[PDB]
DNA sequence: AGACTTGTACTGGAACTCACGTGAACGAATGTTT
DNA sequence: AAACATTCGTTCACGTGAGTTCCAGTACAAGTCTGGTC
């Protein structure tokens, strides 16, 4: 299934935490 | 009649099992259309284990929702909110109010 | 931790004014 | 994926329905420390006992 | 802080005669008293009461002078409440076989309300009165009393066997007396501050809530490096328990300090070997290892952050943040400091502009140095007395739990039919618990959950006081009050009785 | 006859969760000393 | 009359016991296999 994390199969992939990124 | 601001403790969810009672699929899926629906939350009282007392807590239906790529976001089901007791809410010191300019 | 130094960059001078508004120049905070 | 308990929701007296908790935001904790004996390094065993 | 109470009864001839079915005024005046006392006891707020009675045969006060001030007995002076006082009233209270003038009483009171309350700060006084004013007396002093009550702002209150506030005249010539005495002492407000005893009853059936005081926490909003306010920060909805908790004490002499608890370590090997306190570490698990890792180490390599901080991190829409993620077990209300003007303004102009434009403050909380940072949501609440921000804690990436579900909708074998959905919406409107105000202005409560006493404090109370005054007998069941307000009212049953049978009568539910 | 394979249920243990109890720190109020 | 120390209700953190769900291991029934003999 797309989005699938590679290493823990079964468990969405987390996307790397940004913070706070002020918008334009 | 559900106040944001009267929160106790971490909502649960609440979904069917459909391996200890046949049929229970059929009647939440109906109570959860029919409660998005009307806009209405189930009143209920929680005891989740043995010798503890009761406590007064709410269903709100929660609605199957998909992101562009189809990948689930909100589980369906029902969301367990705990509804504070009267001595849970503790009184607050007395401040006049001081408006702002616009 | 707060971004201080993007957050003061990003209010040129609007924190000097909104001061200049509300506090006299009297009040002293965090004392 | 685990559930916290397994309930019986009752409409009525005779109208039951079987449910499943579960809990979508839990706390993280750090993994619970443990006792090591500091010559061997080995784990020691507790007990507790009122006198 | 503390509170004097001189309860004032009434213990004549009158009351004993009267029809076995209006459960004459004698035992009212006792349960209801018995019940003051039990809240009072049972909730230590440190309130002293005493007890005076006029009607009696015998006669013990501070004045005795002529044929006046007779038949009255003070039984118990100021002091903290206690089982003696239970006790007593249950059976060392009897009634009598005379008549005295209530006016009497009431002067007896205040006497001893003046006299015992020297050397100690009470800042209210009430006067309760018990009587059927049903005592022929004589009004010859009550231009002084009024005087009186009036320079020592002492607080009266009356109950009669009657809820209007079928009478005899000397009844009617004693409402009318106490109805003018009210009048005077406070007015128009005081007329409704006659209690029938049944009324009394009704409110005084389920014991005092425990009652915290939340201490104000000061810290500073920071946008930014050059913008702070000062702001104080109270607990405004958090889980309560008890505040005594049970005491391990040995089973034949009843006493704590005979029992001593510890805790002792021993190796795993098969001699059983002993180890010391001080020959022991703290250690983790790596995988399949154990890494060493000392309390001092970690204390050395532990996160180090400055406590008090209390930062927006930024500004976000209010539809980003969602109930079902709200995380901790505090609510914080945030006001302005205490005695400013500028802080208070700059907090209200924050929130009516996060109002406006429908907007929450993500921001950075911790109490304390040796607390750990947490990222919360603060979000306006205005009110037409006071606003105020609203702080709730927020999850971290760990804190989130990824699980995937079965759809419902999509589902072939688990679709509902038309009758099914009719009649689950049938069922729904039958157990509505909010009724409109005849579709005129808004809504009303059936069933409001905020108000209802945690019942695990009043039965542990019941249960106390059981056992208290009755140590043979076992616990009793729980009181029918208790399961009445934990329960709907009938009507919603009474409603939903049908449409239950249509829901069981079409869901073929079975258990396996 | 004997021995190995498949299955079968049952027992106990690991891990997670909650409630309850203990330890330590702290801000405000009060009392004492100069 | 003002400054400093002590105390008390409050708060947070950490540790220990009891309940629930999921999984590894064990004793034994039965199926299956096999050898020797007349």
């Amino acid at each position: 299934c797309p989005g699938e994390s590679l290493i823990n199969p079964g468990f969405k992939s987390k996307k790397p935490a940004g913070g706070v990124d002020f918008d334009e | 009649l559900l106040k944001k601001h009267h929160y106790l403790r971490p909502s649960l969810f609440v979904y069917p099992e459909e391996s200890l009672v046949i049929g229970s699929s059929t009647l939440f899926s109906a109570l959860l259309i029919k409660c998005l629906e009307k806009e209405v939350a189930a009143l209920c009282r929680y005891t989740p284990r043995r010798n503890i007392p009761p406590y007064f807590v709410a269903l709100v239906p929660q609605e199957e929702e998909l992101d562009d790529q189809k990948i689930q976001v909100t589980p369906p089901g029902f969301q367990l909110v705990f509804l504070p007791f009267a001595d849970d809410k503790r009184k607050m010191p007395f401040t006049e109010k001081i408006m702002a300019t616009p | 931790l707060p971004k201080v130094e993007a957050m003061n960059k990003r209010l040129g001078s609007l924190v000097d004014e909104f001061k200049e508004l509300v506090y006299p120049p009297d009040y002293n905070p965090e004392g | 994926k685990r559930a916290l308990s397994r309930l019986k929701l009752k409409l009525n007296k005779d109208i039951v329905i079987s449910v499943g908790i579960y809990n979508l935001v839990q706390k993280a904790l750090k993994p619970p420390p443990i006792k090591l004996y500091r010559e061997t390094n080995e784990p020691v065993k507790t007990k507790t006992r009122t006198f | 802080n503390k509170a004097a109470v001189v309860l004032c009864m009434d213990v004549g001839f009158t009351m004993s005669n009267s029809i076995p079915g209006i459960e004459s005024p004698f035992e009212q005046a006792k349960k209801v008293i018995t019940m003051f006392v039990q809240r009072q006891v049972f909730a230590e707020n440190k309130d002293e009461i005493a007890l005076v009675l006029f009607g009696t045969d015998g006669t013990d006060n501070p004045l005795s002078g002529g044929d006046q001030y007779q038949n009255i007995t003070v039984h118990r002076h100021l002091m903290l409440p206690d089982f003696d006082l239970l006790e007593d009233i249950e059976s060392k209270i009897q009634p009598g076989s005379q008549q005295a003038d209530f006016l009497d009483a009431l002067i007896v009171s205040m006497d001893v309300i003046q006299h015992e309350t020297i050397g100690k700060k009470f800042e209210k006084r009430h006067i309760e009165i018990f009587t059927d004013l049903s005592s022929r007396f004589s009004k010859s002093q009550l231009d002084i009393i009024i005087h009186s009550l009036k320079k020592c702002d002492i607080s009266l209150q009356f109950f009669l066997p009657f809820s209007l506030g079928g009478i005899t005249e000397q009844q009617k010539e004693g409402l009318e007396i106490v109805k003018m005495v009210m009048i005077s002492l406070e007015g128009e407000d005081g007329l409704d501050e006659i209690y029938s005893f049944s009324e009394s009853l009704r409110k005084l059936c389920v014991f005092k809530k425990i009652e915290r005081h939340s201490i104000h926490w000061p810290c500073r909003l920071t946008i930014g490096s050059n913008l702070s306010i000062r702001i104080a920060a109270y607990k405004s909805i958090l889980q309560e328990r008890v505040k005594k908790t049970w005491t391990v004490v040995d089973a034949k002499t009843l006493k704590k300090e005979d029992i001593q608890k510890e805790t002792v370590y021993c190796l795993n090997d098969d001699d059983e070997t002993e180890v010391l306190k001080e020959d022991i570490i703290q250690g983790f698990r790596y995988g399949s290892d154990i890494v060493p890792f000392s309390k001092v180490d970690e204390e050395q390599m532990k996160y180090k952050s400055e406590g008090k901080c209390f930062s927006v991190l930024g500004f976000c829409k209010s539809s980003q943040v969602q109930r079902r993620f709200f995380m901790g077990n505090q609510v914080l209300k945030v006001f302005a400091a205490r005695d400013d003007e500028a802080a208070a303004v700059a907090l209200s102009s924050l929130i009516h502009a996060l109002d406006d434009l429908d907007m929450v403050a993500i921001v950075r909380y911790a109490y304390d140095k040796r607390a750990n940072p947490q990222v919360g949501v603060a979000f306006p609440h205005i009110k037409h007395n006071y606003e105020c921000l609203v702080y709730v804690q927020l999850p971290f990436m760990e804190d989130l739990r990824q699980y995937m579900f079965s759809s419902l909708k999509n589902s072939k074998k688990y679709a509902p039919t038309e009758a099914q959905l009719n009649a689950v919406d049938a069922l729904i409107d039958s157990m509505s618990l909010a009724k409109k105000d005849e579709k005129t202005d808004t809504l009303e409560d059936l069933f409001p959950t905020t108000k209802i006493p945690n019942p695990r404090f009043q039965r542990l109370f019941q249960c106390l006081l059981h056992r208290a005054l009755h140590p043979r007998e076992p616990l009793p069941p729980i009181q029918q009050h208790i399961w009445n307000m934990l329960n709907p009212p009938a009507e919603v049953t009474t409603k939903s009785q049908i449409p239950l049978s249509k829901i069981k009568t079409l869901f073929p539910l079975i258990e396996a």
